[PDB]
């Protein structure tokens, strides 16, 4: 293949990096959860099971 | 689409960012392919992706380096672009940052920019700014020219050169010796918390004024010295954004009445007209002891300075006050009251894993030699704090700079890089600066994740399969938040607190005899309500009360003086126990040698509701304890390990355990006389079994089962 | 090349400067000879060598007063020569400095440097400081004229003068009777501790400057009263030559 210096030219729209409440609201979130994660009092067989979601 | 949040990176490359693979595959990008990154500013960046299994399918992961090149922040977003149009360069030059280069000279390319691109292919851009550590010193550069443009992949044939002074920073960029997050090691459970906390109001501070909710007002952070208390503060200041305003209690304290409360509001007010800011307060117990410890008006009237400023928050929009103290109890109460610093975090003391992290973030700058192994530091390390560790750090490289500084002889103004390049640190230096070095937290309790697994115990299947179903039944599904263990001594009931704790990952809170008794004693059982603290702190964490009836037992036991079986601590403890919910993520395991004689209220219903008894291990559990004791060790075909289970019969777990010590020793010795044999031998275990004996009488064992049966 | 650095030495001789053997059969410096050792500002001091066996291959043992004479410190590199052809003096004329001889009269020649040169066989320089100790004084002596120059061997059959006024100090040397690290007894082990720490941020100041490393702060040193805390914080501060405030 060739590449095309043409494709690395692209400019973003001015409200591209303004998030939205679910962007917002979802990240919130997640930090919630992730501190819960963290103090949660688990066996390893419910650890493995979240784990091995990815293999 | 094709966009992303900007998180931590994994990878401390600052050449590399890692994607989540499903995002690699809709751009039809490979691990290894070169893109750039669109930010603010109309800014790019170009680096390397890769792919793990921990980056979320919505983010993006890349380090400091990369975010200051895009003028970015954590929680931003930024466009992916794949560049496979990039190719080799000819002619890059590269230029040092005046702000690291000074004291130190010689030629930089050699000793850092050669070896950081010689066979790396980084990309680079003109304009890059980007960190080569080495030398005990974080140097960092920037691109002035680049021949291709914008940018390229550096090879082996292309040209680096570095002719110019050192280039001045820019205002609007940070220097990377700046603490961030990436320069804190353990407590990341107490880093994530301030984050949920601090970070959404500075980065989104839309949300909070468009509505009449404040956010938390201030946080107090308390624990030893050198734990990060301050250290924390700075880094999310640092990372969001944020102004970040030093108070301490010294510099207001050493001030005249008047001067001194002007100084601590005149601070209040710049960090309004620098919102969003953190207002960052240390020694928190100095600038604000309780009022009963002194007459003086200058602290009382501070105190209430403090608190009017702690209530003015609800003004000073996106305005967070952070303090530090070393106990939540040192200081004045009034602080503590909804709203001001009415939220605390407990920082602790970093455990082997935290210290070994760390150790790794001091010696980021630092050559060290192939023996040197910091783990090992790490575990000999108890007792320390990171501020311990910088000390240890510091004190290895100095033996190491004296070692060599004397025969190198150089005496001038700056330092060659050459000779620091080839300056090392080696095992023996950390092994001196470790004879010298003194831990400055051994007073405190250390609480960590124990290292008994199931493995460690034998016999007891049934009691293993019990624990693990009382944790893992409310998290895969009123449950009970405890269980008492009785029966014999030497049975193995403190491990299996450990065991569930090791393979839960949770932290075990060990509470002995002793130090019940000192409460007692004292009459500061009012210390239980800390104990049941640090419990929801260190959540998730196993709490256990050993020798529940050492009191009783101190007290009389079986004669007894002006007490009984309930005692100043005991009730302490059951009054705490009615405040914890089975949603905190703690376990409460007690154990006795005596349970006729314990407060039967700590097994009422909502406390100690399951009761295991523990008896002395049977044939093949004795043979299972001997095998566990003995898998650290070489030992002779010749050990018939049944047999002397066969003999055992009345022995506990640590009667066996007696035993295999015995015969360790014997075959040590052996081994020693015969160098001035190399494994254990059954003459070693017979002549073991001719001294040990059982601990535990048939009469105990008939009071065990008589008790069993009365409570079924 | 002959460079080494100076440390202490257990040998308190005047004439005595102690070298370990390998170096000594490297330059040709064998026990017994004599050597010169060059300072500070075109100073130089003369010697005579013995062996032992607690020097390091790359320092040279001394005292403190060969480091005043030469104007240098411990923890710095000075450079060392043979000399073989020294010969012996003749006449050799020793001053008091008046500094150390207050209260006292008599002969000072005859208590003090009659018995320091009597077949010492010591080796001086014009303008060398000695210190000769004797009747509950210590009596600094300065060597103002000799026929040879600018080095000699006083031999027991050379004639030496002790006449005229005592000879005044001089701005750029200090005084031997000073608080210095051989004035401590006990608790040895504690001050090579504090050395450490303290004399090569003092001694280079430019190699912590270069070297991105923290210094240490502060040091408290804790024990009952009478135990010499006071004595090593004044000995390090006049060894090292920094500033001394004392709070
Ligand atoms: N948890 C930690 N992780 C990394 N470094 C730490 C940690 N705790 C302390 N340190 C180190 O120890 C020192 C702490 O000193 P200081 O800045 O006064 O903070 P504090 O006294 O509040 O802990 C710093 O050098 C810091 O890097
Ligand atoms: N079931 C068991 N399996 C293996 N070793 C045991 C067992 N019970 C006791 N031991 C040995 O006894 C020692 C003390 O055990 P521990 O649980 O501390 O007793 P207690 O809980 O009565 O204080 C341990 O080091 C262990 O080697
Ligand atoms: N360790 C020591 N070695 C030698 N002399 C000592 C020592 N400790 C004390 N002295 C002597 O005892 C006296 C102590 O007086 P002072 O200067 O007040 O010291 P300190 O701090 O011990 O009180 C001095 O004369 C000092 O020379």
């Amino acid at each position: 293949f060739q590449p095309s210096p043409l494709a690395s030219q692209f400019e973003l729209p001015g409200d591209f990096f303004n998030l939205t409440a679910e962007e917002i609201k979802r990240e919130q979130r997640l930090r919630s959860e992730a501190v819960e994660r963290l103090s949660v009092l688990r066996t390893k067989a419910m650890r493995e099971k979240e784990e091995q979601r990815g293999l | 689409p094709n966009r992303l949040i900007v998180d931590e990176a994994i990878n401390e490359d600052n050449s590399v960012v890692s994607l989540s693979q499903p995002k690699m595959d809709e751009l039809q990008l490979f691990r290894g392919d070169t893109v750039l990154l669109k930010g603010k500013k109309r800014r790019e960046a170009v680096c390397i992706v890769l792919s793990d299994d921990t980056c979320s399918d919505e983010k993006i992961r890349m380090n400091r380096v990369v975010r200051n090149n895009l003028r970015v922040r954590l929680g931003d977003v930024i466009s992916i672009q794949p560049c496979p149009d990039v190719k080799y360069g000819k002619r890059i030059h590269v230029l040092p940052i005046d702000d690291t280069v000074e004291g130190i000279t010689g030629n930089l390319f050699e000793v850092y920019l050669k070896p950081y691109f010689l066979e790396a292919y980084r990309p680079i851009r003109k304009g890059d700014i980007f960190l080569v550590r080495g030398g005990m010193r974080a140097v960092e550069f920037k691109v002035v020219e680049t021949d291709p443009s914008p940018y390229c992949i550096v090879a082996p044939d292309t040209v680096i050169h570095c002719e110019g002074e050192p280039i001045k920073r820019e205002d609007e960029e940070e220097s990377l010796n700046e603490v961030g997050y990436d320069d804190i090691g353990g407590c990341r459970k107490q880093l994530a918390q301030i984050k949920e906390m601090v970070e959404l109001p500075l980065r989104h501070p839309a949300l909070f004024k468009a509505i009449g909710v404040k956010p938390p007002r201030g946080i107090l952070l308390y624990g030893p010295p050198g734990t990060g208390k301050t250290l924390i503060a700075r880094a999310v200041a640092n990372e969001t954004g944020a102004f970040f305003f030093l108070i301490n209690g010294p510099e207001i304290m050493s001030k005249l009445a008047g001067e001194s409360e002007s100084n601590l509001r005149k601070a209040f007010e710049e960090a309004e007209k620098n919102a969003p800011a953190i207002i960052f307060i240390d020694e928190l117990d100095a600038i604000a002891p309780k009022r009963e410890k002194t007459h003086g008006e200058v602290e009382r009237r501070i105190v209430s300075q403090l608190l009017t400023l702690m209530d003015g928050l609800k003004q000073r929009a996106h305005v967070i006050v952070m303090a530090a103290t070393n106990r939540p109890n040192s200081i004045d109460p009034a602080l503590r009251r909804f709203g001001r610093f009415d939220r605390e975090v407990d920082i602790g003391i970093p455990d082997a894993t935290g210290r070994l992290e760390i150790l790794q973030i001091h010696t980021k700058n630092m050559k060290l030699a192939d023996d040197v192994d910091l783990e090992q530091v790490a575990n000999e390390t108890h007792g320390h704090v990171g501020a311990d560790l910088a000390a240890l750090c510091s004190e290895a490289a100095l033996q190491a700079i004296r070692k060599k500084m004397d025969l190198i002889d150089l005496e001038d103004e700056t330092i060659d890089a050459e000779v620091m390049n080839s300056l090392a640190v080696t095992m023996d230096d950390f092994r001196w600066a470790l004879s010298q070095s003194n831990p400055s937290a051994l007073r405190e309790t250390v609480v960590e994740v124990p290292q008994v697994t199931w493995e460690d115990i034998g016999g007891l299947e049934d009691v293993k399969r019990e624990l693990q179903e009382l944790v893992q039944y409310p998290v895969e599904h009123t449950p009970s938040k405890g269980v008492l263990f009785y029966g014999p001594p030497g049975c193995g009931k403190t491990l299996l607190a450990k065991a569930i704790a090791n393979e839960c990952q949770a932290n075990f809170i060990s509470i002995k005899g002793p130090e019940l008794l000192t409460m007692w004693f004292g009459e500061s059982e009012a210390n239980v309500r800390e104990i049941f603290d640090k419990a929801r702190q260190a959540a998730p964490c196993v709490l256990f009360f050993d020798e529940l009836d050492s009191i009783a037992k101190a007290r009389g036991g079986n004669i007894g003086d002006g007490g009984g079986a309930a005692d100043r601590v005991i009730n302490q403890i059951l009054t705490e126990m009615d405040g914890m919910s089975t949603k905190k993520n703690v376990f409460i395991i007690g154990a006795t040698n005596r349970p006729d004689i314990i407060d039967p209220a700590i097994l009422r219903p909502g406390r100690l509701d399951q009761l295991i008894y523990i008896p002395l291990p049977d044939e093949k559990s004795r043979v299972a304890i001997l095998k566990a004791n003995l898998r650290k060790s070489p030992v002779a075909k010749d050990v018939d390990l049944e047999f002397l289970a066969k003999m055992t019969n009345g022995f506990s777990g640590a009667d066996l355990t007696e035993i295999c010590q015995r015969a360790c020793k014997l075959a040590i010795r052996e081994s020693i006389e015969s160098e001035i044999v190399p494994e254990i031998r059954r003459d070693h275990f017979e002549e073991a079994m001719r001294f040990a004996r059982r601990s535990v009488s048939d009469n105990d064992i008939r009071k065990y089962e008589m008790f069993a049966q009365t409570l079924q």
